[PDB]
């Protein structure tokens, strides 16, 4: 069953070095799978939802025929990675948090 | 207070330039770390260096790579010492410093005025870089200051080797009032230098007597002790002494007829060094006793630039000759034939081979002022994995010793 | 050939020991092949031979020729009867060519020591330590290099030191030293210019500490 | 040798006294078996006339000569030649003094004036024991050489 | 469709995470090194001559 | 300098003792005999080295007998190192 | 002469189409473009994204800050180095 495939993708990603977290959030800002506790989850979901719709509106405004498949914000602690796939019937901006300092 | 000259602008601009240049070589780098040659579990007996980054600067093309060295902490620094080797094309020398983070533009640089025929970083402090020159002037450069000039020099007042300084080294002086240097030269012989108040002062170690003091052009020290090192000559021989005149040439491994060009110990099995000359043959010889013969010999078609045991294993080693082919031997899969002989450069004679302590890549250096970086296919790098009841140094002593006894009683 | 020596040393049966003399002809094919390859190096690289590193151009070409000869000659001591006649003839032409270099270049070196001895004052007195190894020397051998790299090392220093003290000027001072710089008597002039620059190394630092 | 012009105990750790008087600049020691120097230093030109140590740094000294110098003889680092030769005057220096915190010297010259110098961060220290050490060890070699003449004559 | 999207994005991000571990871009060499080796030759200054 | 050099002549004494105490245990004694000949004419060069390194740093006319008669060991193995340096004393007394 | 040499190096690589420096409020100073009908576009669109992202990062744990940011579109890689004085932009398609 493909549920084993997506959970396997979580261990594929999460087996990498330093990867603190993986989470998936849909267009209505509600997380679906987690890896964190519940409140760091909901504050990521709200913040990243608003930020990525602003960034996509920025890129679409800047050029009409160009969209984004990628987003990468930096800390001094952890490099949040956002990926979105803007489509109909699905738009699931998955977001990873990682850093190469650990381990 | 004008913002467009603020230092933090220059800082963030440098990091953004690396951030750009990464996104121009993404495949070369991703392969450097995350790639294993998938077609060497099928043919056991050979291998294939894969070529990676190439580093050129426009002042280098008129020059010849004459040394390479790696930094102790970070493992993304080089030290290319561009200079001259021909007797009639004698130039001014150069020294870049590169990085793996940007390959195109060098992080640092300097501009000497004779041929830099050696470099070496300091092992503990991690920045200070000692160099030498065609005209005896050993120099020391400090790096983070960003002043394109030395911090010490030599003169004819303190001490001057007087002919090319082919190799230099850094000694650990443990929390003392000094830092230490050991050198070598064509006329006269080994000299010690210190880093005093604002100077560098000679103290003479030994003189390589046979007409005149016999010329010499390389030396290496044994890591595991300190005093005992191995010195080349141009009378032909290889000598070995200790930091004294204590039985001048403790060992005299004499086997050659011309200018030896390289020696090297091997970090495991501390009795066994190899060497290599400009008689087109490199010989892998044992040292506790054994001063009158060679365990082995590996003839080849053009003279040796240099040789290098691998950092990760005391069987495999590699050698670099004057044609364009780097060829790399495993001393325990093939027996007298190169496991992988590959041509990398088109119309230049290669001259400098240097391994890497942590990631498995290698630097080889041209005749035309360039350095090119190869990667080792997994059949070349095979470390016997340790286990519960055994230590990793012991298995790798054992492999070499088995090969040594086999070819010792098989030679005669 | 080392393998054949080992197989001789392994076992004894008089027929086999009458058969291990045979394979020296099968050896002798490849030595001819090596005698082919070295022969090609001789003719492809007669005029402009690649050399060892930091080797001078006249008798740092002799060493390349010597390497090819002594590469082909040392296996001949061990691999010594019709094929043997043609191969010994081909070897005995390669031998005379690999002495053709190592005599004609030595002659050219004789007439170049007449030229250059009056930058390149090195080679006509630096060759004769390469030349002293095997071949014969010529007139006025390098008995005169225990001075001349003293003469160049002190004298690219003090002249160099006549830039730094003139980097602290900002004049009868410099007068006295341009009358000393200009003039078997390059001993006393180095005396004079060293005592010359000690004086003004004093005077300029005096003026700086009394002016700042 | 000859008319002596120097005498000073050393400060800052111990009791070893100095003898900079004639144109050799010794360092002497107070024991009944060591009637001879410890760190003899150079036989000079220009007959010596006077100096002292440092009270804020262990064992440097500062000669003067009849053509005039402040040789800042650092004395744990070199042992033969004057670490810093400065000629304050042409005319012959004949005095010496040290600021109590160390770092200002004074000599009046052969005719007249008085010149006040200033010595930088060369005058401070990080370890004061090993200089008592090398000025302690280096005369048991002298008592060791006192044994040898008895041993030689008894042999 | 959700499953296909998640595995597509997992593939892309997996490539990216490798990219960040490959060589670290955001790392200044000698961020904080205090020990400096310098020029310390003796200086003689005549503040005034008392005459 | 003499701290390092006193440590050096301590190593020379350490070895010669260790060597003779190994010898403290009837025609194969010639083999150990030439081994000991090896050690003597081999650890006589630490001496020549730690006296060459401590004959420049003699200070005067007479530090050299504090460092030349803290040994005197006349042989035919030292001697052909010290003709030139008794000559060096002659030239230094002349200078 | 180090800032402008880095500008000249960075504007001559295989994909770079524009480098921009903009101040706190605005005023894009030292662009690199042959016309200025789209510099102002960058200067008034992008630092809203830079400080909005500093809000997103810093909100979590206030010892934290933002340093850089990348937006990779289909045909563009907008890299912004934001900090206190200014905002800096480099545009490049790989």
């Amino acid at each position: 069953v493909d549920i084993a495939a997506v959970d396997e993708t979580f261990k594929r990603l999460q087996s990498h070095k330093g990867v603190l977290g993986i989470i998936v959030i849909n267009a209505e800002g509600i997380a679906i799978r987690t890896t964190f506790d519940n409140d760091l989850t909901v504050q990521y979901a709200a913040l990243v939802s608003h930020f990525t719709v602003k960034a996509r509106s920025a890129v679409r405004k800047l050029d009409g025929d160009n969209d984004l498949k990628f987003l990468r914000i930096r800390s001094k602690k952890h490099e949040i990675m956002i990926a979105p796939e803007f489509e109909r019937s699905h738009e699931y901006y998955l977001v990873v948090v990682q850093d190469p300092s650990r381990e | 207070v004008p913002t467009l000259q603020s230092p933090t602008l220059m800082h963030s601009l440098g990091t953004l330039d690396r951030m750009v240049n990464q996104n121009m070589y993404e495949e070369v780098a991703m392969d450097f770390k995350y790639w294993d040659d998938a077609s060497d579990a099928f043919r056991p007996g050979e291998g294939s260096l894969l070529p990676l980054w190439r580093f050129v600067s426009d002042k280098s093309k008129r020059r010849q790579v004459t040394s390479v060295c790696w930094n102790p902490l970070y493992d993304d620094m080089f030290a290319v010492g561009y200079g001259s080797y021909e007797f009639l094309k004698q130039a001014s020398g150069l020294i870049n410093i590169y990085s793996l983070k940007n390959p195109s533009h060098p992080e640092y640089t300097f501009h000497t005025e004779s041929g830099v025929m050696c470099v070496h970083f300091h092992p503990e402090f991690a920045n200070l870089l000692a160099v030498g020159c065609y005209d005896g002037s050993v120099l020391v450069y400090d790096v983070r200051l960003k002043k394109d000039e030395p911090i010490y020099q030599a003169s004819v007042r303190t001490g001057k080797l007087n002919d090319p300084v082919w190799q230099i080294y850094w000694q650990p002086d443990d929390a003392q009032k000094s830092l230490q240097f050991v050198s070598i030269s064509s006329d006269g012989a080994v000299n010690l230098w210190t880093l005093t108040k604002s100077e560098l002062i000679p103290e003479c170690l030994m003189k390589l007597r046979v007409a005149a003091g016999g010329c010499c052009m390389d030396f290496c020290k044994m890591p595991g002790q300190e005093s005992i090192y191995l010195v080349g000559t141009e009378e032909g021989a290889i000598h070995r002494c200790s930091k004294a005149y204590s039985s001048q040439y403790l060992s005299t491994y004499v086997s050659h007829h011309l200018a030896v060009y390289a020696v090297h110990w091997n970090n495991i099995h501390p009795s066994m060094f190899l060497s290599a000359s400009c008689r087109l043959d490199h010989q892998a010889v044992g040292l506790c006793h054994d001063p009158k013969r060679a365990v082995m010999n590996f003839d080849l078609n053009d003279s040796i630039g240099d040789v290098s045991w691998a950092a990760l294993q005391p069987t495999v080693f590699a050698a670099v000759t004057d044609d364009g082919r780097v060829h790399v031997f495993d001393l325990a899969q093939n027996k007298l034939l190169p496991l992988c002989s590959q041509k990398v450069v088109k119309k230049a004679k290669l001259t400098k081979l240097v391994f890497n302590p942590k990631h498995p890549i290698v630097l080889v250096g041209d005749d035309k002022g360039c350095v090119t970086s190869l990667k080792l296919s997994p059949n070349l790098r095979i470390t016997s994995k340790p286990e519960k009841g055994q230590k990793f140094e012991d298995l790798e002593v054992a492999k070499l010793d088995g090969v040594v006894e086999i070819a010792r009683k098989s030679d005669a | 050939l080392s393998l054949l020596a080992q197989f001789q040393a392994i076992m004894q049966r008089e027929t086999l020991q009458q058969d291990l003399e045979n394979k020296y002809m099968v050896i002798f094919q490849n030595y001819a092949k090596d005698l082919d390859a070295v022969q090609k190096l001789y003719e492809k690289n007669k005029y402009e031979p690649p050399v060892p590193r930091n080797a001078p151009p006249v008798a740092g070409n002799i060493m390349w020729a010597r390497q090819l000869l002594r590469r082909i000659e040392a296996p001949m001591q061990l691999a010594q009867a019709k094929e043997s006649k043609k191969n010994i003839k081909t070897y005995n032409k390669v031998a005379k060519a690999l002495i053709e270099f190592e005599t004609l270049w030595h002659q050219a070196w004789i007439k170049s020591i007449e030229q250059c001895k009056a930058q390149l004052v090195r080679e006509a007195k630096y060759m004769q330590r390469f030349n002293i190894r095997c071949s014969s020397p010529s007139q006025m051998v390098l008995l005169q290099e225990e001075k001349f790299k003293f003469y160049h090392n002190q004298l690219t220093h003090l002249v160099r030191e006549y830039e730094h003290v003139l980097g602290r000027g900002a004049r009868p001072h410099l007068d006295d030293m341009e009358r000393k710089i200009a003039p078997l008597n390059i001993d006393g002039y180095l005396h004079r210019f060293k005592q010359g620059l000690a004086r003004l190394e004093e005077l300029v630092r005096k003026v700086v500490d009394l002016t700042e | 040798h000859g008319p002596i012009y120097g005498l000073r105990r050393n400060p800052f750790n111990s009791k070893y006294f100095l003898s900079i008087g004639d144109w050799t600049a010794r360092v002497w020691v107070e024991d009944t078996a060591v009637k001879t120097p410890i760190l003899t230093t150079k036989y000079h030109p220009t007959y010596l006339t006077g100096g002292t140590w440092s009270p804020s740094r262990p064992g440097v000294f500062f000669t003067i000569k009849m053509d005039g110098a402040m040789d800042v003889w650092d004395l744990y680092y070199k042992h033969n030649e004057p670490t810093l030769t400065v000629q304050v005057s042409d005319l012959a220096l004949t005095a010496f003094a040290v600021q109590e915190s160390g770092g200002t010297v004074a000599v009046g010259t052969s005719d007249g004036c008085t010149s006040v110098l200033q010595l930088s961060t060369g005058l401070s220290e990080a370890s004061p024991a090993e200089k008592a050490n090398i000025n302690a060890m280096f005369e048991r070699e002298t008592t060791r050489e006192k044994n040898l003449e008895k041993a030689i004559k008894e042999a | 469709d959700y499953i296909r999207t998640v595995v597509q994005l997992g593939s892309s991000v997996e490539d990216l995470i490798k990219q960040n571990n490959a060589v670290d871009i955001y790392q200044e060499y000698f961020t904080n090194v205090t020990m400096d080796h310098t020029s310390e030759a003796p200086h003689v200054k005549t503040v005034t001559v008392f005459k | 300098k003499g701290k390092v050099l006193t440590n050096g002549v301590k190593a020379i004494h350490q070895d010669f003792t260790s060597a003779v105490e190994k010898f403290q245990q009837a025609k194969q004694f010639d083999e150990d005999f030439f081994g000991f000949r090896v050690v003597i004419k081999e650890l006589e060069r630490r001496l020549a080295a730690i006296i060459i390194q401590a004959f420049d740093d003699c200070t005067t006319i007479g530090t050299t007998f504090k460092l030349l008669d803290s040994f005197e060991l006349d042989r035919e193995v030292i001697a052909h190192d010290l003709e030139k340096k008794h000559t060096d004393l002659l030239h230094s007394y002349a200078r | 002469s180090d800032i402008e040499s880095t500008l000249t190096r960075i504007q001559g690589h295989k994909g770079v189409i524009g480098v921009i420096i903009v101040n706190n409020q605005g005023v894009p100073l030292r662009s690199t473009f042959e016309h200025d009908a789209m510099t102002k576009q960058y200067a008034d669109l992008v630092p809203g994204l830079a400080d909005l992202a500093r809000n997103l990062v810093r909100d979590l744990d206030p010892q934290n800050d933002l340093e850089f940011l990348r937006i990779r579109s289909h045909k563009h890689e907008i890299m912004v180095a934001a900090k206190d004085d200014f905002v800096l932009l480099v545009i490049q398609d790989p």
